[PDB]
């Protein structure tokens, strides 16, 4: 989707805020943490997401005028509501009243629970991750060294190509294998994988500029074309 | 609110935090979460994980180049035979700067970045500025740090748009003859691991 | 510059607020209706602005919070105090200063000045315009139906080249004549006019889409290059 | 306000009331404004200006073939002549439909619009959704103006960057047979001249 989340190469969003490592604090607040706790929680268990493709288009459908001012969390909150919702885990109707119940209230006592069990589930998706590489039985349309052209495509759903990248000339830096494929995946439409290529475009290309600058974007094989 | 006009109104953060109770009330009563598990994952992002993990890896390129060079031929593996593995850093690339090449890391859609090795990222990575411009005009970027290369140093942006990660190590400065391993550890920043910074003197 | 008001072809900003054309009200508050009387009295003197193009881009440096929140009219405001206190009309302190007493106290009388004199200079500019058509000794670089590539530049300062057409094959539909050129206009540097030609673009080659649709947007010289 | 997140806050409405009534107070106090110079703009384009001047070309163009053929070869003269002409209205283009064409403008970096032919435009005319999307789908768009085109009929719309302006001339519709100019002027809608919506008949 060409959608609010898509910066690269905008203008006009300021300087950047520096501030030394040691003073940038992780959380100031503690629902920023539980932020945290809801996603990682939910998606060790497969719900409301299998991987982060499904969490992220959750952020990019947010309102431009949400996402620009929620915080970091609170992209994290509206994609583990959407997509708990949209899945049938929670109910919308529920999900809102109970909302307004700690709106109105935001000391209401939570509901404790322990289970140890889910704790050892929860660590070993920590440890082990959800690599998305795959393998498949086509052979990979490019090769390294290969100057490749990006398709002029505007997906509406979910998508890794960035608006800046696209139309442009490139050249195939390497061949990782198939991954699975957000375009389809994060909408739950199969992992259908694909070959997955890091590529180097000159900024003379991306943005007429005349500067020794490069960027390097990997990119699947369905988001170009050969020359 | 005007009707015509709901888009003009963001949501108070304040019903983000009521939204994150509300989620957790709801998971917890329905025997989806639990307290412990929530508890859990904070403790691992928050204190587990961090940059150290990254500046132990860079102390040790600098202290033993059999090491850098496997490293650098083929990071995956050594990486995550040291441990450094797990939720998006299942597949992580180590890129060298040089002295005519200088490497620098973006999400240009979010805020991709390797947890295992580095932790949660800087604040400032998130936000749009850096995400926007990186890309666009790195030297105007990097000058907001204090890093300002000669048009002659090339700069190589890495945007972290699939689930490989990318983690930069960074040159051993000057002034650091006889330091051990251990002591060299603690003068690799996070920031010099992400290409905003190279590492000054001791 | 490639800023958050340059939205042709972005995703996720939602339905269109529909409403028939006898209940879609101008202003709700005063304050709008001044936006407007400050716009135009500024301008019918050359205040800040002396035509649209170094309007247009205090909007457009607006914060992006703001201008997806201000409201219409707070476009019109930013852009008033942005001009200026840019040409040294207004001083920035006295400004923020005056605007916190109002804040504060919102009832503060405001001063009353009759100058029929000023009226009838403003009638003249609502009724005369300002027309950017200009002439130039050169030739017009195009021809009706040639078939044109637009460059892929990113100007940093006030353009009138869409990020969605960049890039792209046209055909010239129209020759206007030399205008006033936006880039240099907004910023001051000189009315510098070039010819402005209307431009076709299909569906296919903008976006990849299937659908008899098309695009007409107004180009000037030094946007285009022939194939 | 954290620091690091300025860009969060955006400046509330009231601040932008505020900001106006200080410009108009320094403004005026400084001998550059004037009472009644603010309030004859207000009075121009609130009351005198409006969508009945389209209207009326509409109603001559349908009732006088000789004045819509001129109207269409040479706009700009035509319109001047009948006085619609002042500013943001110079230079005016008009746009037939036809049974297989359908017009539909916008200001997609703005909200561009003839002001001296058809007053202030409408809300939605200026937000973000029209201005994004009427470029690149614009049959969903008019779908929500209630205009469901067929497949077959051809769209064009018209991005209003420059100050050529443009206003659609929409096709007479049925069931107004006998019917004065006058009486025709009354049906054409504002939305009929932006070209989101067709002329109902009577
Ligand atoms: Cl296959
Ligand atoms: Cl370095
Ligand atoms: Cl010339
Ligand atoms: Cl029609
Ligand atoms: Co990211
Ligand atoms: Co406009």
């Amino acid at each position: 989707m060409n959608g609010i989340h898509d910066v690269g190469g905008m203008d006009g969003f300021g300087k950047v805020m520096y501030v030394k490592e040691e003073e940038d604090i992780y959380f100031t607040h503690d629902w920023e943490r539980l932020a945290l706790g809801l996603v990682a929680g939910c998606m060790a268990q497969g719900l409301g997401m299998k991987a982060f493709d499904e969490f992220r288009i959750g952020i990019e459908l947010m309102r431009p005028v949400d996402y620009l001012t929620s915080s970091y969390y609170g992209h994290w909150i509206a994609t583990v509501a959407y997509n708990l919702v949209d899945t049938g885990v929670l109910d919308e109707k529920e999900l809102d009243e109970r909302t307004e119940v700690f709106s109105k209230k935001p000391d209401t006592k939570i509901p404790r629970r322990e289970d140890p069990a889910l704790v050892k589930l929860v660590e070993k998706a920590l440890n082990d991750g959800l690599s998305p590489l795959r393998e498949i039985s086509a052979s990979p349309r490019f090769k390294v060294g290969e100057r490749i052209k990006t398709k002029n495509i505007h997906p509406t759903g979910h998508t890794r190509f960035p608006r800046y990248a696209r139309d442009k000339y490139g050249v195939i830096d390497e061949v990782y294998g198939a991954h699975v494929f957000p375009d389809d995946a994060a909408h739950r439409k199969g992992e259908n994988p694909q070959y997955l290529y890091r590529v180097r475009f000159e900024a003379e290309e991306l943005w007429g500029y005349k500067q020794k600058d490069s960027v390097y974007i990997d990119l699947w094989e369905s988001y170009m074309e050969p020359v | 609110i005007d009707p015509r006009f709901p888009h003009h109104h963001p949501r108070p953060q304040s019903f983000w935090e009521a939204r994150a109770k509300a989620l957790e009330s709801l998971l917890i009563e329905k025997g989806h979460l639990s307290s412990d598990a929530i508890e859990r994952v904070i403790k691992h992002y928050e204190h587990e994980l961090g940059p150290m993990n990254g500046a132990k890896v860079v102390a040790k390129a600098w202290t033993d180049p059999a090491f850098k060079q496997r490293l650098l031929e083929d990071s995956e593996t050594v990486l995550r035979e040291l441990g450094y593995y797990g939720l998006q850093g299942e597949h992580i690339r180590v890129v060298e700067n040089t002295d005519t090449v200088h490497n620098v890391v973006v999400c240009t859609l979010c805020s991709c970045y390797p947890w295992p090795l580095l932790g949660l990222p800087p604040s400032w990575y998130k936000e749009p500025a850096y995400r926007a411009r990186v890309v666009k005009e790195p030297r105007q970027v990097l000058k907001e740090f204090g890093l300002d290369l000669p048009d002659s140093v090339e700069i190589r942006v890495w945007d972290s748009s699939s689930e490989i990660r990318f983690m930069v190590l960074p040159q051993r400065p000057e002034g650091t003859e006889g330091m051990t391993e251990e002591e060299l550890a603690k003068l690799v920043t996070r920031d010099s691991m992400i290409g905003v910074a190279k590492i000054e003197p001791p």
